[PDB]
Order: structure tokens, then C-alpha cells, then sequence
RNA sequence: UAAAUUAUGGUCAAUUGUUAGUAUUCAUAUUAAUUUUUUUAAAUGUUUUAUCAUUUUAUAAAGGUUUAUUUUUGAAAGAUUUUUUGUAUAAAAUUUUAGGAAUAGUUAAUAAUAAUUUAUAAUUUUGAUUAGAUUGUUUUGUUAAUGCUAUUAGAUGGGUGUGGAAAAAUAAAAAAAAUAAUUAAUAUAUAUCAAUAAUAAAUUAAAUUAAUCUAUUAGUCAGAAAUGGAUGCCAGCCGUUGCGGUAAUUUCUAUGCUUUUAAAUAU
């Protein structure tokens, strides 16, 4: 139930009525970058990776 | 817009969307924008 | 009617339908808020007025 | 908000850290007084780092591990890590 | 206009009525028997094989009278112990008749099809039904037991005691206690004859299109046992005028 | 932080519509059940069970001492074969052969073990 | 609720947090819409 | 699968399979029979 | 206290039937009830309705709702929430169920449940009782003391009764409806060898409904279970061919 | 046709073929358990959606009383429901045209439903397998058989076609007068 | 699409109320008409009313 | 809100002008406003006697029958016949590409096409029947019937319909009389439909928002006081050590 | 360059965070999710046969791909039989990095050619090639909303090349050449998924089968609620403005109070 509170969830194993069964993937990670070479040291020589892609 | 993406001002963001913008796209008119 | 040469009676023709008859009085009906003694209003006991 | 200050936590909210040092330092003026200041050490990805944080917590006992947590805006000037409250 | 290609023929189909053809019938693949209704299915069936169809609606029809009757029955006066501890009640039959109702004309399920049966399963003793209520009702009125809820004070205290279906006791409730006679419940009495009266003719599928004078001879009844002497003068003028 | 703003909470209220009675019938008025007698091949629930004993997974033979007797073999169902602690395999393996011999199939498989 | 609406809307200034916030802000700019409101007999007046 | 009797034909052979694919000319006759309802 | 085996799955609700009501399985559920206390007064008391509840009286267990559950007599009132231990006098069966369900609801005996021959129609059941159309069977009752109580019952009704077979002696569990092949119009039908079937415990049940077939077998060389459609089919109305 | 079989879960003739209909379900609580009836290949990838022919139709197994029914008297029609809500046209022109295969499950439902004759898994205890006779047999086709040309005419309706147009068509669709 | 936890195929067609035994709610011996539409009817959003 | 030109009227106007009569009664009539069968229904919709006769179409006289399908032979026989013989209905409704659409209920339901939805009931017994229209019409997602014009039907989500729980969050004892939160003095029940006539009810409505049980942006009124919250919560305060019970139970 | 009407039709768009001279979407709200109060294993013997063999059993995680992953009916389904009819390896578009430059057994023609043919070759600033990051074009979260923010499992070279097709080296919710089973859905050890778990948070009882089970509610300056003692810019507190200089409504503590309620805290 996707249009039920977070606290109106009684179960979670199947739609009661209809409706659209969709993972609850968790967009809100904070992935995290970490910084494994020098500012002016990037390997690569044209374009530089300094935080997520 | 997430804290990750790009810098972390947002103004980097920004920027790095303004290269995508479709009326400053690369052609013959605007050309080596980089 | 059928050949659009009646006189249209369209229903935004009609004004206001006006209350004929006086419907009754409506006296106040007890509510929790509504108490002569304070004593029961309490926020232990009363909520609201219903 | 402020999404440099935790960059020791690296995403996670809590820390799990050693602990080496422990000092004292005085707030930013006209705040005046002596704050004791944890110096502590964790390993991530076989890298060792160190940092300084706020040691909340009262002293009931001898510990080695602690638990960092972001916390709020401390008038301290540098430090912004929190330890975890005793239970 | 003609650079280009030649103007494909089959635009005459648009100009021709002639070729307009559907070469095989509505229902040629074996669905000719799909409407039950119709002339074709009826004719190509018989009236035996029709009756064998129906015999399903025939007996829920039957089915359903019968237990309307097997109710009345039970509880033509309101006043009584059948069991152990349970006491008789109206509002059974009043119940399984609301829910006939329902099935016979309620738009949450419209299962009107009874209504087609009632030509040859309506008993002719249940034919006058509001009369039969009205009865019912003027037999509700003994002084010996509670009006609202039809039990006995000797016995019980509680409205809804020993009752299965009583809708005064709810899963956290409380127990309602029994109530007095009086000329307020003798108006309650009034009121739910009036109501019955009035639907013993607007009824379209149980009412009568006139009244009957057993439902007139009932009305009496309950207005003389429930002791309403000018609604009954009045009733009485009203059934003179009639 | 805090906590959600209203935890949505539902009473109870019976329904006499679904607390009305319902028509049963059982299965075994549709279908009744019998007992296989024991055979000259399998005398009894033991050598039952040892014709049983095929796979070496599957060690039917060492759990005479839980059936009491035939009835009580024929008569254990899938729970109770869980509840007498008997593993699940060895134990759908007795339900299997069971059923088998009450339909008319006796347990002839040769051993495996070899 | 005080004039008497009641199909109605108001934001400031988007989200609360957005500056300038103040009491004063507050009920002065919602004064103005409120004031700055025209009829729908004014409207069709207006336009004849 | 295929059901093997015990009562058939033992190979012989410790290099493979214990038992054989063979079986009793009662097993065949039955076996007809049982072929038959599947036919059915 | 209790000490008994628990696994992972053990903290799995179970199955509620329609029949079945509210439970009271979690903690939420449990508090709010677990906060009313209860007292048996002279007006709640249970033996002071004892005209009204003389049935729920005479069902009770005197002697076992003492010892297991150490609650007495005159402390139970006619609304009490603990469920205590019933022996239904009506067939002599022992249950357990709080009275509240028992006096406000009419929830006793299960298998008194199933008394009638159908449980929407109760009363509706116009076959003759088995006390006067089956004398044969009332030997064959278990003796407790209820067997007129039983015989009494509908020749078609769904009485789980037991039964002392004649093939071993043993007593086996049957309905009265299964054992005498006859039920009410309008139900669903039984199976047509079901007397045959039930005239015996499981046990012995398999041999007595064989020896027909073996017989059959013998006398015509082969068994065929069609028989049952040759001997009828040793006019009908239809409809017409669109073919 | 591999060089390690996965011993779990193996199948016949290899993949992919012989499409056949499943009831497919993922195992949860029993109280929340429903299967779908739906018509795949013969082997199946980690996720079933990659081998789906069609898809027939949900079944709940679980019996349930008729509360969209009004509550009527009928004892046969007040016992417990099974709903299964399955498909015709796309089962028949598998089953048909494609000649699929069909598992015990789905087969016990069709036969419930109508659509086909019971499963050979089901079957009565009580009644045992029988046996046959050649001589009965040949005894029994003696006693009674049908004519050859009626027998023609009856398997020529239910195989080829069967909506055959009579001589009242023929004379309706033949051309009118003035275009002869 | 098929035989998933997140299986959404079967609620795209219409079905009845599932009551065989508790749900979360009771639903065997419940009147769930306002459970149906506050929690099982599907919505425009959280909260909004139900579509 | 609609603005139409000053002159918008001219062409009523001269309709009305040269309006020509045989008598004034028929200038005059009553009934002049109504025109078609719509404006008549709006007109006589409010009483019954007139509508009975005027519309007999309106209530649901004639339904669809039930009727049993011509099983299919098992070859078999007596061996398999005991396989469609269970203890429990068996309802199964056909889908499809055509069937199934709710869109097409009424062409779905309507028994004169060829290609309606298809439904078969397997009894306990054995046969199978036809689907009454209530088990037709449960294969469709349900909705609410409601007509506002000449009686009000019963509104959802109100203060006697809707229970303790979704009132206040909080238990009030369910008693037919005596009840000062629901402002009554004694509720006697009868059946709810019974004495009511049948035409009055209209059906229901719940196509909207319970404002006090759930609303959309449940938001905090006012951050500070951190006590106050959404409007949805109307709640008293807790007691501390309520009661304790010294019998076991 | 004319108005409308035989009158609401064709089915709901709607925004809630007590600030702090002004400029600029940036402290504290709500929803979704993670986090404490101990919820939450991926099973060990696949099978048959003509016997030292043969026949049936074809995509699980390993290796880091942004101009990129594309193919068969020869097995099977599959049917009086023989016989026959067809294919198909190719494409097109969307392709990430703050500070941006060269890339390569290489393009085309020819052919069952050329490690050694012929030619003014091909890729790229319209962002190439290496390098870093990430399993690609039906999945979420938030909002009134053009947005913003997520998603998964699996195609990582050949080298006697079996097979129709390499996907071919532990990992099932796949009954696999005799009806093994349909009273079946219940599932006891070693790494993992949601069956993981959300259950009338305190007053009249569970139409049952009685089966599983405890955690401090946080505060009390501004802003729901504080008085006495001790400390005296010290010890400490702190979402925030800040508080502590000898009357501290902000610390510690006794007691008392407050709460729209089931936590607290952080990212
Ligand atoms: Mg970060
Ligand atoms: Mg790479
Ligand atoms: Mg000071
Ligand atoms: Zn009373
Ligand atoms: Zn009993
Ligand atoms: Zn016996």
C-alpha cells in the first residue's frame, strides 16, 4: 500500500484491493564520494572525477 | 538537488546543467565551449 | 420546441428558491464545552466539545 | 545546511571509533571556558583517521570505543562530531 | 492530384453499398445460444428446456418463501420463549425481509430475476405480507415485556440478554436496561403502523395496489392495543372516507 | 524526528454478516477414507516401513518405535509426522508411501544405497 | 477565517523558510492581496 | 519416473547400476494394464 | 512458570476461521482489555439468574473448572471473560468457552453446532427424527448416557456422533447424515455408497465394500466400474443440431 | 545438455520448448497465498517474466463466504466460495492451435471449472484401477456399435469445420435475377 | 510480472475483497466498509480522497 | 461564473414576442417549463404516485435468470465423477482483451451480445449454473450509486456512521442511550430500511476527505510550541498509573 | 473581424514548517528511508537406460562495459505417412566526469587474396581515444505541478569447437520418458533475504482453534510547564538566538509541573 501512512500499514504481503505493488527502493542514500588522489594528480589526463558520477 | 552531485555548492550543479542546455548546444554558431 | 421557435424556460431564468414556512427553532443542544460548573472540563476528561 | 561538516561520518550517522586522546579546549569568545575534546582514531577501508569531537558523554567508567555521532553547530571552533550519549 | 500513384480501388467502399458484405452470421462460431432470452434460443430449446433452465430461479424463489413463511410463522406474536433463554422478536422477519428487498431491487446487487417468479412461487397466503407486519406488530405491544427490546421483566434486566442478534449490545458496549411502558412507545407503536400502512401500498413488489381489509382490521388493532383514541377516530373517519 | 503525526488506529466492530452461519460439509461424506489392511507382503507397519527404506537419506526404517501400530501409521498425517519430530524428508517419504499403498501401489522400489 | 473566507488559499513567499520573514511581512502581505481582490460583479462590470 | 521392481533382473556388475532395466512378464502384463487407463 | 520449545516460525500469527472472532494477540490488543478488572457481585453473580440461565447451569463443569483453573462455583458471573471448562449435557462433550460468549451469544457445544441438518436453516428440517425412523442405530451409539439425547436428532442432520463399528469393536467418528445416506432437498448430495462405506470404522471398512467387486471381477473376467451406468441404461426432450 | 546439471530442478528435452501451463506462486504467509495459472515454457530463468506466453488468470485458494451475494436461503449457495478468474479464448488457442501441456494443478481447476475432464491424479481410494478383456471387449463392440457414415459425419462436425451452410443460405447468398 | 513479492499482475484485473481470516484488521468478523475506504480503496495520494 | 453580452437575450426575446396562443390557459399552463422527459423526471421526481406511472421503467422489474449449463461427458465415468463433487463453490470468471474492461460493464452485462463476459458457479453438488448479477457485478470494482436530486442519501464519514476509533481515537462506550458525546438521548434501532420507504433511499457517498481522520499535507500547525500538532490529532492527556489487578486472570 | 442554447455533459490540479533591518532557494518542520529498544540459515542423493558405455536434463552472483549485447527451428511442442515452405548473425536514437587532446594489426576496394596488393584511408574539439564512476530506454521518493531524487538480476577471449542453441563446474520453490504423492500449502542449523516485521498503547472480553509476548514519553529561557538549594563566564548546557559575573525562569539537583500519545538522537 503505497498510499498508506507509514504508520496505516497493518502488513505488508499483498494489494487488499488494487492498485500498484511497487518496491519502496530508498532514493535517499547519501552515497558518498571518497577522494583517492592528489588535486592535480588525477590519472586521467582530459577529464577529471571528483564526486559522484 | 543532492549534495553529492557535482560540488558542493549548488552553483556547480548549475553549471554542469548548463552544458545539456538545448539552446547553448554545440553547432556551428557555438562551437569549443568547453 | 423541435424547431427552436419555443420560448426557452432555461433554469438559470429562476432566482433564488425562498424558505416558505419558518423550518423550527433550533435551541442549543448540550455539548461537553458547554458545562455550568468547570470542574468537568478537564484536559484529563474533555477532549473537545463532541 | 551544511553538508561539509561530516565529512569524517561519510554518509553513515554513526561512527564507530577508538579512542587515544583526550584534551581540553576553550569555546570561541565570549563563550569562556574549558570543553574536553576527544581525539579519537577509526580505521575505514584499511585507512587509519583520526579526529577531534566533542566528548558529551559523562565518564562512568573506562572506554576505548565510542560511537560518533553528527550532532548540531558547536560553538567550539572545528570541532563537529558528538559522542554518543551513556546508556 | 494524380503524380504519384493511381487512386488505390478500394475507395469504392465508400461509394458502393454493394460490397458491404459480412460473409458469415453474428454468432455462425456456436454463440447463437449465448442471449438465454432470445426468440431463436427459445424456439431451438423448447418450453421444456426452458423450464429445465429456470428450475434454478424457480426454487431460489422458493427457497426464499419458504423461509419468509417458516419466519412469520415462528414469530406471529412477538411475546414468548421459544428456547432455552431466547425470546421471540420481530426483527428477525424484519431483517430477512429487508434483505429480500434488497435482492429484489437494492442497486448494490440487482438480482431482479426473482422478481420474474413471483407469478408462480408467491404463496397466496403471503400474497398480503404488510398485513401479516401489521399483525405482527400489534401482537408487539404485550404490557409484560419491554418495547424495545421484546423481553420479559420477570426474567431479564438487560435489553438483549439471551438474543443473538441484538443490535443494543455492541463488542465494547454496555447493557441497555429495560424500558417502561409508556404513551412515548405507544407513539413509537403509532408511528412504525403508519409507516407500515404506507408501504403496504408503495411497496411495488409486495404492496397491493389497493388496501386490504385485513391490513385496515390490523391498523385498528394496534391503534386500540396501543391505546390511540384520537388517531383511531381519526383513522376510522379517514377509512370511512376512503 | 519526532515521530509520525497520528498513528491511524481501527476498532473492532463484529459484522453479523460475516458472522453468520455458513454451510459445511465434510469431505469425507463426499469421499470416505479407509485403512488399507495389512498384506502378505507387508504384514505389518514395521516391515512397512522397512520396504519403505529406499533412498539413505531417507532412513524410514528406524523410526518404528513412533507408529504404534497400522492404524496409527494410516492415520498420521503430515503435521503429526512433524510433531512426532521426524524429519522432513524421511517423513514425506513415509506420507508418499503411504499413499501409494492406499492406492494400490505397495511400496516395491529397489534399495538405492549401493 | 477573520474576513470571512472560506474557499481560499495563501502562500508567502513559498516555503517559510525563504526571506524576508516577519509578523509584520506576514499580515501586511496577505492584507494586500486580500485588498488587491476584485469581485466577480466588479470583473464583469469591468468588462461590460 | 520410471518405476524399477525389486524383484528384477540384478545385474551382476560392480563397474555400474545394481539393477536392470528388464522385468517379470507380470510386471509387463501389468504394466499394459496400468497403459491402458493412461490411454483412456 | 512455563518453559516449552520455541522456534522462528513460533512467532507466526495462526489461522482465524469466518467463525472464529477478534483476537487478542498482540500487546496493543491486549492492554486495553487488560485494563478493566472485574468483580462478581449479588447482582452479577451467575447462580442469581439461575431461572433465566438454568441451561448455562446444568452445561457447566462443577468439578474440573475448580482444580485446573482454581476459579469456584459461585465466583463465575453470567458475563465472565475466562473461558472455563464445559461439559454439554446435551451429548456429554467436553469444551472449554468463557460464558460471556455462552449467555450473550448462544455459543456452546461444537459439535452441538452442527445439530440441525443445515446451519442457515435451522428448524426447517422436516424429516422425521432418528428415535422413530432408524431404531437400529440408537444401539450403536456410544454409551454415555446421551444416547436418547442423540436419537432424538434428525435423521438428515450433521451430527459428528460416535459410533462402536461391528467389524473390530472399536469407536470411530461418523455423521448420522453420512451413516444413513439420506439428506435434506436442496443440500449437497452424498456419495451414493456412503452407507457402505460407513457402516464401519476406517479400519475395517476396506474388505466388507470389496468383496462386491471381487465378486464381479470373478463372475464377468474383467472389473469395470461402469456397471453402475449399464444397469440404467438397461422418452427425453432435446434441443435442435446447427451442424 | 550440460556439463554439471542443475540436479535441483531438471526437466526434459532441454530448453526452450513445449510450452506448458503453471500455477505459479511465491511462497509467503498461507493467509496470503494466491496462485496464478499462466502458461510458460518448459524451463524457467530466476524471474518467470522472461518464458511468458500468456498470462490466464489469478486463483485464491482460499474459501471465502459470498458477502457480495445477498444472504439467501440456498444452503448450496451459502457454502464457501473459491474464486479463480482464468481465461477461455488465449487457454483454447493454446491448448489447441499450439498444443501446449498442462500441469495436475491447473487441470484439477479446468476440471472444476468445466473447461476439461478431471486429472488422472485425482482419483477415489475407494474405487480401485480395473482391468480389461480382450474378449469382453470385442464382446461389448459387438453388442453395440455405430454406423461408419454417421461416425464420418460426427467426427467430420467436431474436428473439421461445423458451421455448414444448408441449402436456405446457399439460395439466400446465390446472385439475383438481373446480374444472370 | 509473475510469481515475485512485488508481483504486480493479478490486482490488475478486478477482484473481490479478500476476507478468509485476519488481515492486519480482522477482517473475517469485521465490517470493513470504512476500512475499505480509508485504507483499501486505492487513492490520488497520501491522504488525498480515494479513486 | 459565465459573462454573456448584453444582448444575449434577443434571440429568447423574439421567440417570446411573436408568440402566438389559441387560448391563455395554453399560454399560461403550468407545465410550459418542462419540454422533454428529463425536465418532466426533474419535475415529478419528488413525489411517488406520479413517478410510479409516469417512469414503470425505473425499478428494476425484470433480471437476468439463472440457469444450468449442459455439462461435459467424462469419459471415465464413475471413476472421475466423484472429482467435480468438492464441498465448496467454485466461481470462475472469464478475462481476456475484450473482457474484463469496467468501461464496457453495460455491454458486458447485457445478455443480447455474442460476446459478453462469461461466468460459471460450480455447486457443491456437482452442476454448474449461470452467475447470478450480483456475482456478474462482483468482477468489476466497486462504486458508489448517489443522486442528491430529490432525497438525500446516506453520507459517509459522519458522526453516528463513523466509528470511536476514526471519531476521536480513543474508546467511547457503544450504548443506545445515554450518550452525551453522540448528543442523543435514547437511539431504539430498527432495521435500517424497513419502516423507511424504499424510494428514499438514495443510495451513499463517500467520494471525499474525513478532514478530522485524514487529510492531505499533514503538517504542524505551528512549530513552537513543539506540542502542537496537525489538526487530525484531537487527543487528552495520559493518565499515570492507571490501576493494577490483584486477581491473576 | 460575432456573439449563442435546444444550457454544469468528455468523471476532483491545488501549495499549512513562529520568523527576527535588507539582499540571496541554505539552522529547527511534514512525508519517504536509515538509526536504539536484540524480528528476520540460500538443504543435504537429479533421474532413466542396452553396463566399465550410451540416451534426457542451456544464463546465480567471478571478471567494470556510456557510438556497447545483436541471431536460428536442425531437439522439443508436432499430429496417416512420405514430402515440403521459410530463415538469421545487420541496424537507427537516447550515453556519465569541475578545470578537455589526440586515438590505432587500423578505413575502403578487391577475395572465400594480400604477416608482402591497390588508394590523396579511418576515429575526434558537434568533445574522440585511454582513465575514473556505474550492470543501459515500463519499476521509486517528494510536489498542485514542466522538476528533482531512485531502481534490479543476469552475455567477461579462445584453444578436437559437443549441441538445435555454450548459457556448460555448489547454491529448488523448476515433478524431469509407469498415477511415487494431492488431507497438500508446516518451513530445525550456518550465511542472508523482506513470509523479513508493521497489529483495537490501558476500563465491560475474545460467536476460536487459546496458540506468541515489555522500552526511560520527552521536556520545563525564547515557546505547553519551575520553585528551593549548590555552582558564580567555573562545572556545564546548546535545533536556534545564546546561557553560566554571587535573585541563573537556559547548569547540576530535590520536589512539583507539562505533553495533540507511544519515544530519544543523528545522517
Ligand atoms: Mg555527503
Ligand atoms: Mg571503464
Ligand atoms: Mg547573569
Ligand atoms: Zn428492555
Ligand atoms: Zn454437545
Ligand atoms: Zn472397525
Amino acid at each position: 500500500p503505497w498510499w498508506n501512512f507509514q504508520t496505516e500499514h497493518r502488513q505488508r504481503c499483498v494489494l487488499m484491493y488494487g492498485g500498484a505493488r511497487t518496491k519502496n527502493t530508498h532514493n535517499a542514500n547519501h552515497r558518498v564520494f571518497i577522494k583517492k588522489y592528489k588535486r592535480n594528480a588525477f590519472p586521467n589526463r582530459t577529464r577529471h572525477h571528483w564526486a559522484v558520477s | 538537488i543532492a549534495h553529492w552531485y557535482c560540488g558542493h555548492k549548488f552553483r556547480h550543479r548549475f553549471m554542469r546543467d548548463k552544458r545539456f542546455h538545448p539552446s547553448l548546444q554545440a553547432s556551428h554558431d557555438a562551437r569549443n565551449r568547453f | 420546441y423541435a424547431r427552436g421557435q419555443h420560448p426557452s424556460y432555461d433554469m438559470v431564468y429562476a432566482g433564488p428558491m425562498p424558505e416558505i414556512f419558518p423550518m423550527r427553532r433550533d435551541f442549543r443542544k448540550p455539548t461537553r464545552w458547554d458545562f455550568h460548573d468547570i470542574e468537568k472540563q478537564g484536559k484529563y476528561r474533555t477532549s473537545g466539545p463532541y | 545546511l551544511f553538508f561539509l561538516r561530516m565529512w569524517f561520518l561519510y554518509g553513515c550517522c554513526l561512527r564507530f571509533v577508538l579512542f587515544v586522546l583526550c584534551y581540553y579546549m576553550s569555546p570561541r569568545l565570549p563563550s569562556s571556558g574549558n570543553r574536553r575534546v576527544l581525539y579519537a582514531v577509526f580505521y575505514l577501508y584499511n585507512f587509519v583517521w583520526m579526529l577531534r569531537c566533542f566528548f558529551c558523554c559523562f565518564i562512568g567508567l573506562v572506554m576505548s570505543l565510542f560511537i560518533i555521532e553528527g550532532g548540531g553547530f558547536v560553538d567550539l571552533p572545528g570541532v563537529k562530531y558528538y559522542t554518543r550519549i551513556v546508556s | 492530384l494524380y503524380k504519384g500513384i493511381p487512386r488505390p480501388a478500394i475507395t469504392n467502399l465508400h461509394y458502393e453499398p454493394a460490397w458491404r458484405y459480412t460473409l458469415y452470421q453474428a454468432g455462425a462460431h456456436g454463440a447463437q445460444l449465448s442471449n438465454p432470452r432470445s426468440p431463436f434460443t427459445a424456439k431451438v430449446l423448447g418450453d421444456e428446456l426452458m423450464q429445465v433452465r429456470d428450475i434454478k430461479s424457480v426454487e431460489h424463489c422458493k427457497a426464499w418463501f419458504d423461509r419468509l413463511q417458516y419466519l412469520i410463522n415462528l414469530h406471529y406474536e412477538a411475546v414468548g420463549d421459544i428456547g432455552e433463554f431466547k425470546s421471540r422478536h420481530t426483527r428477525h422477519v424484519h431483517e430477512f425481509f429487508v434483505a429480500f428487498h434488497d435482492a429484489l431491487s437494492s442497486l448494490d446487487f440487482r438480482d431482479t430475476y426473482l422478481f420474474d417468479q413471483f407469478k408462480a412461487v408467491r404463496p397466496p397466503e403471503l400474497s398480503d405480507l404488510f398485513g401479516i407486519f401489521l399483525e405482527m406488530e400489534a401482537n408487539y405491544v404485550h404490557e409484560d415485556y419491554c418495547p424495545r427490546c421484546s423481553l420479559p421483566y420477570s426474567t431479564t434486566r438487560y435489553c438483549g440478554e439471551g438474543d443473538v442478534d441484538t443490535p443494543f449490545r455492541k463488542h465494547r458496549g454496555r447493557w441497555a436496561p429495560h424500558q417502561k411502558w409508556g404513551r412515548e412507545w405507544y407513539d413509537v407503536v403509532a408511528r412504525r403502523a403508519e409507516a407500515l400502512w404506507y408501504r403496504a401500498t408503495e411497496d411495488p413488489y409486495f404492496g397491493t395496489p389497493q388496501h386490504t381489509q385485513r391490513q385496515a382490521e390490523a391498523l385498528l388493532k394496534v391503534y386500540v392495543q396501543a391505546k390511540q383514541r384520537g388517531k383511531a377516530i381519526d383513522f376510522m373517519n379517514k377509512l370511512r372516507g376512503s | 524526528t519526532y515521530g509520525p503525526h497520528k498513528s491511524y488506529k481501527y476498532t473492532y466492530m463484529p459484522d453479523p454478516r460475516k458472522l453468520a452461519p455458513i454451510e459445511t460439509t465434510q469431505r469425507s461424506e463426499i469421499v470416505p477414507q479407509s485403512i488399507r489392511p495389512p498384506t502378505s507382503y507387508v504384514p505389518n507397519h514395521e516391515t512397512f516401513l522397512e520396504r519403505a527404506d529406499i533412498h539413505r537419506l531417507r532412513p524410514t526404517s528406524d523410526f518404528k518405535a513412533s507408529f504404534k501400530d497400522w492404524n496409527d501409521l494410516f492415520t498420521c498425517d503430515k503435521r503429526q509426522l512433524r510433531v512426532r519430530g521426524i524429519p522432513r524428508m524421511t517423513r514425506d517419504a513415509i506420507r508418499t508411501a503411504v499413499q501409494a499403498f492406499q492406492n494400490g501401489n505397495p511400496p516395491e522400489r529397489f534399495d538405492t544405497k549401493e | 477565517c477573520a474576513f470571512g473566507f472560506q474557499h481560499a488559499g495563501c502562500r508567502i513567499n513559498l516555503k517559510a523558510t525563504n526571506n524576508p520573514k516577519s509578523p509584520t511581512h506576514t499580515v501586511e502581505g496577505v492584507f494586500e492581496a486580500v485588498k488587491a481582490l476584485r469581485s466577480v460583479s466588479e470583473i464583469a462590470a469591468s468588462r461590460g | 519416473r520410471q518405476i524399477r521392481p525389486y524383484y528384477n533382473l540384478p545385474s551382476k556388475s560392480e563397474h555400474g547400476r545394481k539393477m536392470t532395466g528388464f522385468l517379470t512378464p507380470y510386471r509387463h502384463w501389468m504394466w499394459k494394464q496400468n497403459e491402458l487407463w493412461r490411454n483412456v | 512458570a512455563e518453559f516449552k520449545q520455541k522456534s522462528r516460525w513460533s512467532s507466526v500469527w495462526p489461522n482465524m476461521r469466518y467463525g472464529s472472532m477478534f483476537l487478542s494477540y498482540s500487546v496493543g490488543r491486549k492492554l486495553p482489555m487488560k485494563g478493566v478488572n472485574w468483580v462478581t457481585r449479588d447482582s452479577n453473580r451467575l447462580l442469581n439468574f439461575s431461572n433465566r440461565y438454568s441451561a448455562v447451569i446444568s452445561d457447566i463443569d462443577v468439578k474440573r473448572t475448580e482444580e485446573e483453573l482454581n476459579v469456584a462455583l459461585s465466583d463465575i458471573r453470567w458475563n465472565d471473560h475466562r473461558r472455563i471448562y464445559w461439559k454439554c449435557s446435551f451429548c456429554g462433550s467436553s469444551y472449554r468457552k468463557n460464558v460471556s460468549v455462552r449467555t450473550k451469544y448462544h455459543a456452546g457445544c461444537n459439535f452441538c453446532k452442527k445439530k440441525y441438518p443445515s446451519e442457515v436453516r435451522g428448524e426447517q428440517h422436516g424429516s422425521p427424527p432418528v428415535s422413530q425412523a432408524a431404531p437400529e442405530l440408537t444401539e450403536q451409539l456410544v454409551d454415555n448416557g446421551k444416547r436418547d439425547n442423540l436419537a432424538t436428532l434428525a435423521v438428515t442432520s450433521k451430527f459428528y456422533a460416535e459410533w462402536t463399528c461391528r467389524g473390530c469393536g472399536g469407536s470411530y467418528r461418523s455423521t448420522i447424515r453420512s451413516r444413513t445416506g439420506q439428506v435434506e432437498a436442496g443440500q449437497c448430495t452424498l456419495h451414493p455408497d456412503i452407507v457402505a462405506w460407513s457402516a464401519y470404522c476406517p479400519s475395517c471398512s476396506w474388505r466388507p465394500n470389496m468383496v462386491p467387486i471381487a465378486e464381479e471381477v470373478s463372475r464377468s473376467g474383467q472389473f469395470l466400474g461402469l456397471e453402475r451406468s449399464m444397469e440404467e441404461l438397461g422418452p427425453i426432450p432435446r434441443r435442435k443440431r446447427l451442424a | 545438455a550440460r556439463a554439471v546439471i542443475k540436479r535441483r530442478s531438471p526437466q526434459l528435452w532441454g530448453a526452450p520448448g513445449a510450452p506448458i501451463i503453471r500455477m505459479r506462486g511465491h511462497h509467503v504467509v498461507w493467509k496470503f497465498q494466491s496462485y496464478d495459472l499462466v502458461v510458460e515454457h518448459t524451463h524457467k530463468r530466476r524471474n518467470s517474466d522472461i518464458r511468458l506466453l500468456h498470462y490466464l488468470g489469478k486463483h485464491c485458494p482460499h474459501p471465502q463466504k459470498s458477502l457480495w451475494s445477498p444472504d439467501t436461503p440456498v444452503a448450496q449457495d451459502r457454502h464457501l466460495f473459491m474464486l479463480t478468474t482464468v481465461d477461455i479464448d488465449a487457454f483454447k488457442y493454446w491448448f489447441g492451435v499450439k498444443r501446449c501441456r498442462l500441469s495436475m494443478k491447473p487441470w484439477a481447476l479446468l476440471a472444476k471449472a468445466g473447461l476439461l475432464p478431471p486429472s488422472l491424479t485425482q482419483n477415489s481410494k475407494i474405487m480401485p484401477k480395473p482391468l480389461f478383456d480382450k474378449e469382453s471387449l470385442m464382446r461389448y463392440y459387438l453388442a453395440n456399435r455405430k454406423d461408419e457414415d454417421v461416425m464420418a459425419r460426427e467426427k467430420y462436425l467436431n474436428y473439421e469445420n461445423s458451421m455448414v451452410k444448408t441449402e436456405e443460405e446457399r439460395a439466400a447468398e446465390r446472385p439475383v435475377a438481373p446480374y444472370l | 510480472k509473475v510469481d515475485s513479492f512485488h508481483a504486480n499482475t493479478q490486482y490488475q484485473h478486478a477482484w473481490p475483497l479478500l476476507s478468509h481470516d485476519d488481515l492486519g484488521n480482522s477482517d473475517q468478523s469485521n465490517n470493513t466498509k470504512n476500512i475499505m475506504y480509508s485504507m483499501y480503496m486505492p487513492k490520488r495520494n497520501k491522504g488525498t480522497a480515494p479513486w | 461564473i459565465t459573462f454573456y453580452s448584453d444582448r444575449f437575450l434577443f434571440r429568447d426575446l423574439v421567440n417570446r414576442r411573436e408568440a402566438s396562443y389559441a387560448n391563455v390557459w395554453e399560454m399560461d399552463d403550468p407545465y410550459r417549463f418542462l419540454q422533454t422527459e428529463q425536465d418532466y423526471e426533474d419535475y415529478w421526481g419528488d413525489n411517488y404516485d406520479v413517478y410510479r406511472r409516469m417512469f414503470p421503467e425505473m425499478i428494476g422489474r425484470t433480471g437476468e435468470p439463472v440457469q444450468q449449463y449442459g455439462q461435459m461427458p467424462i469419459w471415465a465415468g464413475p471413476h472421475r465423477q466423484h472429482a467435480n463433487k468438492s464441498e465448496h463453490n467454485w466461481m470462475f470468471a472469464e478475462i481476456g482483451v475484450n473482457v474484463g474492461h469496467e468501461a464496457l460493464k453495460k455491454l458486458e452485462l447485457d445478455p443480447t451480445n455474442e460476446k459478453r463476459r462469461r461466468f460459471v458457479i460450480r455447486q457443491p453438488d456437482g452442476t454448474l449454473r449461470s452467475a447470478k448479477m450480483s456475482e456478474m457485478r462482483a468482477w468489476y470494482w466497486k462504486e458508489e450509486w448517489a443522486d442528491f436530486r430529490f432525497w438525500a442519501p446516506q453520507m459517509e464519514w459522519g458522526i453516528e456512521n463513523t466509528p470511536s476509533q476514526e471519531q476521536y481515537q480513543e474508546h467511547v462506550p457503544d450504548t443506545t442511550d445515554a450518550d452525551f458525546r453522540k448528543q442523543r438521548r435514547i437511539q431504539s434501532r430498527p432495521v435500517k430500511w424497513f419502516y423507511e420507504s424504499h424510494y428514499t433511499r438514495t443510495g451513499s457517498f463517500a467520494g471525499f476527505q474525513p478532514l478530522r481522520f485524514m487529510q492531505r499535507r499533514t503538517e504542524r500547525e505551528v512549530r513552537w510550541p513543539d506540542v502542537i500538532n496537525a489538526a487530525v490529532q484531537i487527543q487528552k492527556r495520559k493518565p499515570a498509573a492507571y490501576i493494577f489487578k490483584a486477581i491473576p486472570e
